[PDB]
């Protein structure tokens, strides 16, 4: 299905881009 | 006209057994059809529920 598709890989981005942020983040703070 | 009656009433009685043959089949395929209807229907609901429920992921 596109919407499963696309939105687990939505909540799945949300991991990646809030890990890629916490990672970028704490490697300042 | 006895036997023709004979003939006129059994064929007719007879032809009423396949009356209610067809008839009765009639229902149950309708039962089945129903029945199929019914498993259709709940199936494409139960998908298009579940897909609805996740279209998003």
């Amino acid at each position: 299905m596109d919407a499963i598709k696309k939105k687990m890989q939505m909540l799945k981005l949300d991991k990646e881009n809030a890990l890629d942020r916490a990672e970028q983040a704490e490697a300042d703070k | 006209l006895s036997d023709k009656l004979k003939e006129a009433e059994t064929r007719a009685e007879f032809a009423e057994r396949s009356v209610t043959k067809l008839e009765k089949s009639i229902d149950d395929l309708e039962d089945e059809l129903y029945a199929q209807k019914l498993k259709y229907k709940a199936i494409s609901e139960e998908l298009d529920h579940a897909l609805n429920d996740m279209t998003s992921i």
